[PDB]
Order: C-alpha cells, then structure tokens, then sequence
C-alpha cells in the first residue's frame, strides 16, 4: 500500500528533522537553505521523496511531499496556489484513471495527510496558518503539529495547545479526527485512543543526534542544563504522533477517498 | 538619565519578558494578538534607579511585526517613529528661546532586534527591516528564546547570522562573548542552590538566566546597561541624528 504525507510549515521549525526521525530516513541529503536575500521573493516548490518503510512486518511505499519556500517571502500572497494546485491535480489524475479502461494499474498519488507545523514561538495560530488550513481543510486530512516542543515549559505547552484548539474552533477549521474506539475493543485500546485524542495538537521534538540519557544512547537534544529525549513521552509527543500515524494510516487513506475525493468529484461538475 | 530602547521582534518572541529580566522589574507587558492589520508601536516610560543613576527609561515595542500575510513595508511605521523623534529634537534645536538642557530626549538610543531561533540564518523580514534601520539606530541583534538552540548548534547559528549581516552590509552597533548575544528571559524563579534565580524550569532541566554558560544575558545587560549607555546615546546624537539633520 502507498501513503502520501504532505509537510507544510515555516522554514526552520525542525520539519525535516522530525520527518527523518519518524522513519529513520535521510530524505534531504542535498537540501540547500537559501540566504535571507534569496528568500525575499522565494516561490513555493513541491518536492516529493518516496521511500520503502517496513515498520513491524508490513512494508509500505511512503511518499513525503515537502513544500520548500512556504512562508519565506516578504509577501506570502500566492504561497498557497502551488500547494492547492498539487492537491487538486492528484484528485484530477485519480478521477481520470478510475474513469478509464486501465483501472487495473492506478497509481494513487492523492495526499492522504498534511502535517501542518505550528510555531511554538508566538502566542497561537498566525493569519498565515489559519488561511492555509482553511484553504485545504476540505481537501486533505490536517494534522496540526507544534514544532520544537522543547522550547515550552509544561504550563506554556498546555496554554498553547488549549489556544490552538480554541482558534481552530473559532475559525471553523476542520482537522483530522481520530475514529472513536469501538465497544468490542479491549480497555487498553480504548484508553489508547483517548490518550492520543487528549494530546492533540501533538507537541513534538525531533533529533538526528545520539545523546546520553544516563544509562543509554538515545535520540535527543543536548543542552548545558539537560537532555531532551525524543522517545520520552514525558518530554514530548513524538511517540504519540508516530503511533497515531501508523495506527491510522488506513483510516487516513479511507477518509481521503470517501470524503475529500468525493467532494472534489461532485464539485467537479460544470 | 534618559535612555530609549526600541524592541523590534515578532509577536510573542519575548520582548516584554527580556526587558522585565534586564531591569529586574515588571513593566507593562500586555501581549498582542497575531491579527493586527499592520505594524504599530507601543511606547511606555518608567522612572527607575539603575545602580545610583536616576533613569528615565522609555521602552518602545513593535506590535504586529511579522504577523501579516503581506509583510511589505513592515519597517515603515518603525522608521516613522524613529524619524519623528529626530524631527522633534531638530525642532528643539531650531527654537529661538530654547533649553536643550531641559529637553527630554526621545530619540531611540538602542534597537534590540530579536532574531527568532530558527537555527538557519536570517528571515527575509529580518534582513529587509534591519537594512532599513541600520542608519537610523544602534542595532543590537540578539537571538531570542535562545534556549531553543542546542549546545552543538549555537556557534554555527551565530556565525551564519553574522555572515548574513556582513555580506548584506548591515551596519550594527560596535561596542567600544561571540555575537550576536543569545539571550534567555524569564520572570519566573527556580531554586538553584540555596537561592531563587530567574530561570525556566523544564522536565529535563533548568535554564538559569544569569548562568553565563547557559546564555548571554549577563553580557547583554553588562554591555547595554552597565557600560555603554552613554556611548549609545552619543552615537545616536553624533551619527544617526546627524545624518537625519543633514537633510
Ligand atoms: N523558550 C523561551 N520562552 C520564553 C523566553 N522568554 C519568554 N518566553 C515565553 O514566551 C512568552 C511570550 O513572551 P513575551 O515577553 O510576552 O513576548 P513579546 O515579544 O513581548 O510578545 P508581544 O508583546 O505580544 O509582541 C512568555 O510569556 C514566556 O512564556 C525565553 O527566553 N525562552
Ligand atoms: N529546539 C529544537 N530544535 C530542533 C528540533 N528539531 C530540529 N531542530 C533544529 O532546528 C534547526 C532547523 O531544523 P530543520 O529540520 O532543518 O527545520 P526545517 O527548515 O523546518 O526543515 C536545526 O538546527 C535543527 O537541529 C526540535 O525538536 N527542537
Ligand atoms: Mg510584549
């Protein structure tokens, strides 16, 4: 099975680091970060990297669609056109392919999920964040992510999460909602779904560095005052985000097909 | 006596917190929303004692900087304020019966430019704004919320920032520690040893504001407030104001 994950957010929020942390990949070996003068009028480009992931015993084709340039320019007016056009184009190709006679070999390139990285440095969502999510929330499953969560104390983290949730509701933004746990599922799975839901939006830390979490070399970030552990759920939500994505990949695909694609398809009629 | 500090920085980047920490008090620090239609400025004046010296301190903060989708001309309201204080001083000099000794100087003597800790270099808005300000005010670039940057990232990030300032010809204030200052602010206290210290408490450790191995706050407070206050005023008068006065 193929899964396509789009990544959007201001440059410098640790997005490439988190993405590589999720799957132990190296998707950006030749990435060049432009200088400030080059970013004044930078345009958004689409870059797609496809890798084979064999988590547990299941192998899957993961495509990460990055949007370098998003938010870089002084005037970010058309910072959405190229992204929106890419999402709709994949819907367009699928519609042509499923209506044709070669339905047997359809490559599904529809975007199944969008990680939107929110800066932890402000007080809440910024006008650019709100406008982009409102521009795509009827087309893709939005998963909002608080970047660089190790910049926030616990109280600051609770305050920012609560405000982001309030603003999503205030602006009528539709983000992806996890399916409710069925009654036939055992207790420790229902509590698992509840714990994941309670931590949205996930506040995550990523790292490509091995540090000393006294007793063992683990993923983290070293400061003069201590060490943040990527996989410590008491430090950040990386494991919840990872578990959420792996557990709900199939549901994310099905919502893309049953909701966003069908709404594109009916809205398509001239 | 009189000292006017301009804080330029994105919404929530820590301007009010850093000023409270720098002067060890609580100024007016009402947060802005992210929905301001454009950049405006908030000015507040305070009477403080900074050692022995009667200090009439004015703090001018940007409001809404970096928040709009279209960030064109974000520098203009800042330059307008700076130029207005230049013009007020010039009008004082052109009075017939005048008393420049009595005059409360409102010109910005120091601009703290808060750089968001991306870990890359400068944002386009940072470059454009600092270039528009560098002949009008003593720019002191600082890395805000510097506890964001790991030990193994700070030196490279500082060097990338300076390289951008040099290659783009941004004139920054030269004081008569590796620059730019990487600062942490906090009005909260944590017990460190047997004393209560301004600090930020994380599940994994405590960032101490006055620990020079944690951040450059002590060096900023030393250079800006304890040492070079008179030089910043004089450079304002003899260089930046003189450029305005020449036309
Ligand atoms: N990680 C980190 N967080 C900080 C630091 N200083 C302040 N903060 C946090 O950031 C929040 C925002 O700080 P403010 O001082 O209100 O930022 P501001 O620039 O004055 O924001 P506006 O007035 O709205 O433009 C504070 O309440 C602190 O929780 C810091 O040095 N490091
Ligand atoms: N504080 C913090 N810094 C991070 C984190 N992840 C990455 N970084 C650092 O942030 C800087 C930019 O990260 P990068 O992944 O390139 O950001 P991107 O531009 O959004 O892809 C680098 O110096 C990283 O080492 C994190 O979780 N917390
Ligand atoms: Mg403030």
């Amino acid at each position: 099975f193929e899964f396509t994950l789009m990544v959007v957010g201001e440059s410098g929020l640790g997005k490439s680091t988190l993405i590589n942390s999720l799957f132990l990949t190296d998707l950006y070996p030749e990435r060049v970060i432009p200088g400030a003068a080059e970013k004044i009028e930078r345009t958004v480009q689409i870059e797609a990297s496809t890798v084979e992931i064999e988590e547990r015993g299941v192998k899957l084709r993961l495509t990460v669609v990055d949007t370098p340039g998003y938010g870089d320019a002084i005037n970010c007016r058309d910072c959405f056109k190229t992204i929106i056009s890419y999402i709709d184009e994949q819907f367009e190709r699928y519609l042509h392919d499923e209506s044709g006679l070669n339905r047997r070999h359809i490559i599904d390139n529809r975007v199944h999920c969008c990680f939107y990285f929110i800066s932890p440095f402000g007080h809440g969502l910024k006008p650019l964040d709100v406008a982009f999510m409102k521009a795509i929330h009827n087309k893709v499953n939005i998963v909002p992510v608080i970047a660089k969560a190790d910049t926030l104390t616990l109280k600051e983290r609770e305050r920012l999460k609560k405000r982001i949730l309030d603003e999503i509701e205030e602006h009528n933004i539709k983000i992806y909602h996890l399916p409710d746990a069925e009654s036939d599922e055992d207790e420790d799975f229902k509590e698992q779904t509840r714990l994941l839901k309670a931590s949205i939006p996930f506040s995550v830390v990523g790292s490509n560095q091995l540090i000393e979490a006294k007793g063992k070399k683990v993923r983290g970030r070293l400061y003069p005052w201590g060490v943040v552990e990527v996989e410590n759920p008491e430090h950040n939500d990386f494991l919840k985000l990872r578990t959420m994505l792996i557990t709900h990949m199939q549901d994310l695909q099905e919502v893309t097909q049953d909701l966003h694609y069908e709404n594109f398809r009916s809205e398509r009629l001239k | 006596f009189c000292f006017n500090i301009l804080c330029v920085g994105e919404t929530g980047i820590g301007k009010s917190t850093l000023m409270d920490t720098l002067f060890n008090t609580k100024f007016e620090s009402d947060p802005a929303t992210h929905n301001e239609p454009g950049v405006r400025l908030k000015a507040r004046s305070y009477e403080l004692q900074e050692s022995n010296v009667r200090l009439k301190l004015t703090i001018v903060d940007t409001v809404g900087f970096g928040d709009q989708i279209n960030k064109d001309d974000s520098y203009k309201p800042i330059v307008e304020y700076i130029d207005a204080q230049f013009e007020a001083y010039l009008q004082e000099e052109l009075k017939i019966k005048r008393s420049l000794f009595n005059y409360h100087d409102t010109r910005i003597h120091a601009c703290l430019y808060f750089i968001a800790p991306t870990g890359h270099s400068l944002k386009s808005l940072d470059l454009v704004t600092m270039k528009k300000l560098d002949s009008k005010v003593n720019i002191i670039p600082i890395i805000a919320k510097a506890d964001t940057i790991a030990k193994n990232e700070l030196h490279k990030f500082k060097s990338k920032i300076m390289s951008e300032l040099v290659s783009n010809g941004v004139q920054i204030y030269q004081f008569p520690v590796h620059l730019p200052f990487a600062v942490v602010g906090s009005t909260e206290e944590v017990k460190i040893g047997n004393k209560m210290a301004k600090a930020r408490q994380y599940p994994w450790g405590v960032v101490q504001v006055e620990n020079e191995n944690h951040c450059d706050f002590v060096k900023l407070r030393e250079m800006l407030i304890r040492v070079n206050m008179e030089d910043l005023r004089e450079q304002t008068h003899t260089r930046h104001y003189e450029l305005y006065r020449r036309c």
